[PDB]
RNA sequence: GGUGUCUUGGGUG
């Protein structure tokens, strides 16, 4: 739906690195090597940016109702 | 609809006491102690820190259940040694031992700076 | 006797070898500081408007799940055992959140920045979010469109990691010991050769591979314990280890309080 | 009364039980009640 | 036994953490003319035979408002039968699952095909995994 | 109902005498049955539904 | 103080 704050395995933050690893991916960047610049060593963390499906931007296509 | 608090893992009520001594008739010189509201990190300090005593001859412990957040501990002595003695000796040593980690931890952090 | 040797030491984590200490003491610090050095965390939030496409408890949860400066919380009284009714200026952080999106276009994005705090113990340096640097934007929150508003008072208050993952300091508390398996404490798993199929340990060099001659010694312990704290930035690295330090202590404090005074 | 609002032109407006379920501004059939004016609060657990 | 042991902070954290949303319906129907059942709250005198859960919660068209905490056996959708032939009426309310807690999220108000009223009540809540939750690769 | 009283546990379908067998009750939180997990074999049963 | 009946389809053990 929505980044999540922490790691699910180890709590991490990871919920403020999602803007930069689109600004990576726009530049070129492969997914690898944007998840080692963010500073994402544990694969936990990194599958916690990798496998992200943001979903919001598809429920707010939706009119406000008021 | 059935989980109980996450905080009765830890605070202790006040008609539950927090420690509660009991002796083992069947060997001499020998008592269980069970700890409320208590687990593992406590547990494993404590008979570790116990088991390298001269005077302490059995020591162990269990958590019954994951569910239930206390431990009980078999602790023996020695004749002339009692097992409480032994425990506070365990509990004083071990804070001696904290407090000289963290002077030298202060120590080494400020000369890294 | 105990002995340290820090090798890494920044602002977040700290990498450190611990010597002359035994195993069930470094286990017992890092369980100490992975769940019971207290933090503070949003534990109460008000909803007044919230017209996203997000559920209450949905933002609740994140909100729940914002690392808070907690430098001073030791200073503060746990909300169970104020005098007060309901939680006081004295043993509670109140934050505010207010967004909004003017326009017919584009996406507002509420970040963890925008949070305010209005009330709490001053001048105790606790409440603020944490911020990377000066132009940090801090965590995602929620998005929003057109009249689609956020309007939130949450309430901060003092915990464990024991209650809920969301007081927890650090993140990951890498530990281990006996790089070359002298003790013989694993007994690896091979298709052909166990040496050549199992990867050195990052602290290999850190110590001496067992000679060929060598025989088995039954007389050693685990005497070297290289552990890597990491922190969310709610309490720094060395704060982190110290107050854990004093944690133990005063758990073992307590346990002799209960001794001395059952007599 | 107790506020209602359009599910068609988003308008907000209160019916008094006599009149039909109608929206004011442009007249469509279905409308929803407004949120409580109550104040909720939630762990954030 | 194919049981399996999942950690309590990732739960914490979020992990397998779903939404849940159930949606009661109820109408008014016509048994004549002029005899038809109202949406309405019931007051004590007038009517018989009320359910044992609280009506403090409706507004004053008989429904609930959203964002009102419910527990079960709560009363979300006030209505009364008229008594073929004061104390002239029968009530039709509609409680809570007396399983399900949850917060109201959406009511619905329109009208059917005939033009009587019609109202769709929509509960929300969460669900945490908990011991006893099926799961599977 | 409290710990130690005598109840009757039961799985179907209920193909021997031994499907139906007599526990002593033990009380836990959560909402699932807890098993001794030798006891398994006689009732058929395992831990996934 | 009193919360109704029968079939169709999809699953769990
Ligand atoms: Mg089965
Ligand atoms: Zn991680
Ligand atoms: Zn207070
Ligand atoms: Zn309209």
């Amino acid at each position: 739906m929505i980044i999540p704050v922490r790691c699910f395995s180890c709590g991490k933050v990871v919920g403020d690195k999602w803007d930069a690893y689109l600004r990576l991916l726009e530049e070129g960047k492969q997914e690898g090597d944007a998840l080692d610049e963010l500073k994402l060593k544990r694969y936990c963390c990194r599958r916690m940016v990798l496998t992200h499906v943001d979903l919001i931007e598809k429920f707010l296509r939706y009119n406000p109702l008021e | 609809m059935n989980a109980p608090d996450r905080f009765e893992l830890f605070i202790l009520p006040d008609d539950v006491p927090k420690l509660k001594i009991t002796p083992d008739s069947r060997v001499p010189n020998c008592i269980i102690i069970k700890f409320e509201r208590e687990d593992h990190t406590l547990a494993n300090l404590l008979r570790e820190e116990l088991a390298l005593y001269p005077d302490v001859t059995f020591v162990a412990y269990k958590v019954e259940h994951p569910l239930f957040a206390n431990f009980v501990m078999r602790l023996q002595t020695e004749e002339g040694t009692r097992p409480k003695q032994a425990l506070e000796r365990a509990c004083a040593s071990i804070i001696n031992k904290l407090k000289t980690l963290d002077h030298k931890f202060n120590e080494e952090w400020n000369i890294k700076n | 006797e105990p002995k340290v040797n820090i090798i890494n030491a920044q602002d977040d984590e700290v990498e450190l070898m611990l010597s002359d200490v035994n195993l069930s003491l470094a286990n017992s610090l890092r369980r100490t500081m992975l769940a019971e050095v207290p933090t503070l965390a949003i534990d109460l939030v008000e909803i007044k408007m919230n017209t996203s496409v997000l559920a209450d408890e949905f933002i609740s949860h994140r909100l729940g799940l914002i690392p808070l400066v907690s430098e001073d919380v030791e200073e503060m009284k746990y909300s169970r055992d104020c005098t007060c009714e309901d939680y006081c200026d004295e043993c509670s952080v109140v934050l505010e959140l207010s967004a909004r999106h003017e326009g017919e276009e584009g996406t507002t994005d509420v970040y963890s920045s925008s949070l305010i705090k209005v009330s709490g113990p001053g001048n105790l340096n606790v409440g603020e979010p944490v911020r990377r640097d000066d132009y940090d934007q801090g965590i995602l929150l929620c998005k929003l469109r057109n009249h689609q508003e956020l309007n939130i008072r949450c309430i901060a208050k003092k915990g464990i990691a024991k209650e809920h993952a969301k007081w927890s300091p650090c993140s990951a508390i890498a530990f281990e010991y006996d790089p070359h398996n002298k003790l013989k404490h694993t007994d690896f798993w091979f298709e052909v050769d166990a040496k050549k199929e199992w990867p050195d340990s990052k602290y290999a060099t850190w110590e001496e591979p067992p000679k060929p001659g060598e025989v088995f010694d039954y007389k050693a312990k685990p005497n070297r314990f290289y552990m890597t704290v990491e922190t969310t930035g709610s309490l720094k690295a060395n704060q982190v280890f110290s107050r854990g330090i004093k944690t133990l202590q005063e758990k073992l404090a307590n346990v002799l309080f209960e001794l001395e005074n059952s007599r | 009364g107790v506020k209602y609002t359009c599910g068609a032109c988003a308008h907000n407006f209160s019916l008094n039980k006599s009149d039909p379920v109608r929206c004011k501004e442009c007249g469509h059939r279905v409308i929803y009640k407004a949120r409580t004016k109550r104040m909720i609060q939630f762990d954030a657990r | 036994e194919d049981s399996m042991i999942m950690n309590q902070s990732s739960i914490d954290r979020g992990l397998f953490r779903s939404l849940f949303f159930r949606s009661y319906m109820d109408q008014e129907k016509r048994f004549g003319i002029s005899i038809v059942e109202e949406f309405e709250k019931p007051t004590r005198a007038t009517t018989l035979r009320l359910k044992h859960g609280t009506y403090e919660k409706l507004d004053e068209d008989g429904l609930i408002a959203p964002g009102v905490r419910v527990s079960g056996d709560d009363i979300i959708i006030g209505k009364t039968t008229p008594i073929p032939p004061y104390h002239t009426k029968r009530d039709a309310s509609t409680p809570l699952r007396s399983t399900e807690n949850g917060i109201v999220d959406q009511v619905l108000l329109t009208t059917n095909q005939e033009g009587l009223k019609f109202v769709k009540v929509r509960m929300r809540t969460t669900k945490v995994p908990q011991i006893g939750d099926k799961f599977a690769s | 109902l409290m710990d130690d009283d005598p109840v009757l546990f039961n799985r179907q379908p209920s193909l021997h005498k031994m499907s139906m067998m007599a526990h002593r009750v033990k009380v836990m939180p959560y909402s699932t049955f807890r098993l001794n997990l030798s006891v398994t074999s006689p009732y058929n049963a395992d831990f996934d539904g």
